[PDB]
């Protein structure tokens, strides 16, 4: 009947992807020549259980003067993407740390779905080559199930822009997400 | 000439080959003729608007021939200002207009007291100016008399 | 040069512009640009334009939306949304629908402005939560 509007906010460590999934579910088509650092300003059209849903997609970058305008983009948000990298292990140790306070900072109880990007590369024999000279692995998807269970993170998946694997099912699980009203609230003052 | 409504009087008085009055002169009491014409201004209908034209055609001549100097700034020998005598005597005609006084000529608008901020739909946000009406102990103040 | 043409765009001159396009084109610099964007509020060249105009015709308006249809660039520029509290969320069809002129809403709906955008600023709150004025944050509602 009436498309209802919902805010979802994707923020990850630089050169994760990030861009290139929401480009990918924007358009279906893989940008090989230029990536904006930002996908900013778009509502996409998506329908999971007789409802229909405009998602309003949200980046935040850090590359260079756009740390200190991140903060503006969290406010009314509806659903965060925790965004990393497989093919990059140091993408997630950094995750608890750093991004995880923020966002509870800044957005508390707004639910939290783990991506980590880069199926493919996990299993390439130069990736593994190059990474092996500093005692490196790539990133092993049950230690992402755990990882998943620690941050209380509400689902976690696995995406591939390249083949455009589990993009859309990726995205409509943060959708599902975003329409869940929350539980009332907790230890409400009197 | 100014009190008796006659305003062909007071401009042919004030600009004249052989000499002018000044607007800016003080009998032995100290009033003006912005003094003056507060005196003898009346709550009626018929008083208060003649009064008004008046009083905004003689600040505007004044400005007009003296822009460093500013009419109203003179006092009388008790020490108040036009407004402040309208204040002390109780005449709402001229202190109401006085308060709110708005010039739309680009030439001699600083001299207005009301000025316009910004209109967001029916909304309408106007600046007033307050640099006499309330003071912090500096001088007399409109609030307290 | 974000004072030069904020200052072009305000006096309304179109004869000024003339040259940006080479200029965005050799340097690759997008209208989006924080260096253009107001530090303040986010605000663009657009809303600037539409906010002070003569008669409802600023005249301005067609030249940057087709400057920004050459850079490849109109669908952000158009509707960029502002930041900061006061006034967040508002567009460039909001005003052009609150400063009543018909050919603008025109112009920007046929460009390709979002209808459904919401204005969510505090200013535009209701009276007693502290925002002077409040009409449902939607373009059709206002
Ligand atoms: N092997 C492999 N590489 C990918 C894949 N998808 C993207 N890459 C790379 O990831 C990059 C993602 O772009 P982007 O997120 O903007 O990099 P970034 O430098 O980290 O951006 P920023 O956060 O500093 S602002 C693309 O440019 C592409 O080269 C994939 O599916 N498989």
């Amino acid at each position: 009947m009436a498309a209802i509007r919902k805010k979802l906010v994707i923020v990850g460590d630089g050169a994760c992807g990030k861009t290139c999934l929401l480009i990918v579910f924007s358009k279906d088509q893989f940008p090989e020549v230029y990536v904006p650092t930002v996908f900013e300003n778009y509502v996409a059209d998506i329908e999971v259980d007789g409802k229909q849903v405009e998602l309003a997609l949200w980046d935040t970058a850090g590359q260079e003067d756009y740390d200190r305008l991140r903060p503006l983009s969290y406010p009314d948000t509806d659903v965060i993407l925790m965004c990393f990298s497989i093919d990059s292990p140091d993408s997630l140790e950094n995750i608890p740390e750093k991004w995880t306070p923020e966002v509870k900072h800044f957005c508390p109880n707004v639910p939290i779905i783990l991506v980590g990007n880069k199926k493919d590369l996990r299993n390439d024999e130069h990736t593994r080559r190059e990474l092996a000279k500093m005692k490196q692995e790539p990133v092993k998807p049950e230690e992402g199930r755990d990882m998943a269970n620690r941050i209380g993170a509400f689902g976690y998946m696995e995406c591939s822009a390249k083949t455009k694997d589990g993009v859309r099912e990726v995205f409509e699980m943060a959708t599902r997400a975003a329409l869940q009203a929350r539980r009332g609230k907790k230890k409400s003052g009197c | 000439a100014a009190c008796t409504n006659q305003p062909h009087i007071v401009n042919y008085l004030t600009e004249n080959p052989h000499k002018k009055a000044d607007m800016r002169r003080q009998d032995s009491r100290g009033n003006t003729v912005l003094h003056a014409l507060v005196a003898i201004a009346d709550n009626t209908r018929e008083n208060t608007k003649f009064v008004t034209k008046m009083y905004d055609l003689l600040l505007l001549k004044c400005a007009r021939l003296f822009p460093d100097s500013n009419l109203e700034a003179v006092l009388n020998n008790d020490g108040l200002s036009p407004l402040m005598m309208a204040a002390k005597t109780g005449k709402i005609g001229i202190f109401q207009h006085i308060i709110r006084r708005e010039v739309t000529d680009e030439d001699t608008r600083h001299l207005s007291r009301k000025f316009k901020d910004w209109a967001y739909g029916p909304v309408y946000s106007s600046l007033y100016d307050l640099s006499s009406l309330d003071t912090c102990g500096e001088e007399a103040s409109v609030l307290e008399i | 040069n974000r004072p030069i043409l904020f200052d072009i765009v305000s006096r309304g001159s179109t004869a000024d512009l003339d040259g940006l396009l080479p200029f965005l084109l050799t340097h690759k610099k997008r209208l989006t640009d924080e260096e253009f964007r107001e530090p303040s509020t986010g605000k663009t060249c657009l809303p600037k334009a539409l906010l002070n105009l003569s008669n409802g015709r600023n005249d301005t308006i067609p030249v940057l939306l087709d400057i920004a249809e050459r850079t490849g660039n109109m669908r952000e520029f158009i509707n960029s949304p502002f930041r900061d509290i006061y006034y967040r969320g508002q567009t460039a069809l909001h005003i052009a629908i609150e400063r009543r002129c018909k050919h603008y809403v025109e112009l920007l709906v046929a460009q390709g402005a979002d209808v459904h955008a919401q204005a969510r600023g505090r200013f535009f709150q209701p009276k007693d939560e502290g925002g002077y004025f409040y009409f449902g944050e939607l373009p059709l509602s206002l």
